[PDB]
Parts: C-alpha cells; sequence; structure tokens
C-alpha cells in the first residue's frame, strides 16, 4: 500500500533539513568534484593513437 | 598522420607488441620490388587520378577503301 505522512520513520524537521539544505544535491556536486581529481582519459590523436587489432577493417 | 610508415602504424595503436625496429628477420615480409612509402597527397597535385585500366569492349573499324576494278 502507499505509505502516509502517518506512518514515517523520519521526523518531520529531519527531511525539512533535507528539502531545505539540498542533502542529496550537494552530494551530486561532490560526486562530480571527485572526478575533477581523476586522470583524465583524453589521448592526443595525430600524436598518439587508439587501440587497433589484426581483424580490423 | 599519414606520414607515419606502416608497422608503426600498428605498434602506434597497440597491435604488435614488438616494433619494426626489433623484428625477426622471418616475420618481415619478402619484396621483389623497391619499397616506396608515399603518405597521402590530397590537396596536392599528387592526389590518385582515378581511370580505366582497360579499353572500350567494342573496337571500332578503321576504313579502308576498295577501288571497283
Ligand atoms: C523554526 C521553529 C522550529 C519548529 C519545529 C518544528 O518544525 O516542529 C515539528 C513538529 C513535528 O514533529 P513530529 O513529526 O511530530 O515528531 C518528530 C520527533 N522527532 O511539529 C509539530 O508537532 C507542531 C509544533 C507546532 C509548534
Ligand atoms: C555550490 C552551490 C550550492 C547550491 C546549488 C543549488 C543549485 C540550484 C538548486 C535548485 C533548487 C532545487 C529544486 O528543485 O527546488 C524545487 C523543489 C520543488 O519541490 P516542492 O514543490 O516544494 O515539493 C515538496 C514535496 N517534496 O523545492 C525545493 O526543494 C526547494 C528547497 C529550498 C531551496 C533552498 C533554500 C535555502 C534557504 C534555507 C532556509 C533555511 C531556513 C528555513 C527553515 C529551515 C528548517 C530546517
Amino acid at each position: 500500500r502507499p505509505a502516509t505522512w502517518e506512518e514515517s520513520e523520519e521526523g518531520a524537521l529531519s527531511k525539512a533539513t533535507k528539502y531545505f539544505l539540498l542533502a542529496e544535491m550537494f552530494r551530486g556536486l561532490y560526486v562530480v568534484l571527485e572526478q575533477f581529481f581523476r586522470a583524465p582519459y583524453t589521448i592526443y590523436y595525430p600524436f598518439e593513437k587508439g587501440p587497433v587489432s589484426p581483424r580490423f577493417r | 598522420m599519414s606520414q607515419v610508415e606502416p608497422g608503426w602504424h600498428f605498434w602506434l595503436g597497440y597491435g604488435v607488441d614488438t616494433a619494426p625496429c626489433n623484428t625477426p628477420k622471418e616475420k618481415l615480409p619478402i619484396r621483389a620490388y623497391p619499397y616506396k612509402f608515399q603518405p597521402n597527397y590530397t590537396g596536392t597535385p599528387g592526389a590518385f587520378v582515378t581511370y580505366n585500366t582497360l579499353k572500350p569492349k567494342i573496337s571500332a573499324w578503321e576504313p579502308v577503301t576498295k577501288q571497283r576494278s
């Protein structure tokens, strides 16, 4: 059955803090920022080539 | 990238672990003709001009005349 606002295992003030302070949104911002400090995948093409196989057509 | 000789075009590309510098003598191709490396010449006078390797299928008559004797 759907769950009403009663039968809630989360207080109103706590979910209001998550509402006003944008919790998941800051978490997404941080997950994007973690990539800022990771190695870029980019290969400089005219000077470095990509993967080729014997079967290539 | 057309200026990269073959063999290196494969080594550069992670196809073979051994360069054509360090390849054995037996894996190298045998050539009875001189090797000429020519890169892509597009945008230049050296661009490839395609043509028909054949001649016309129907050969015409070269007219020759005879007199009424």
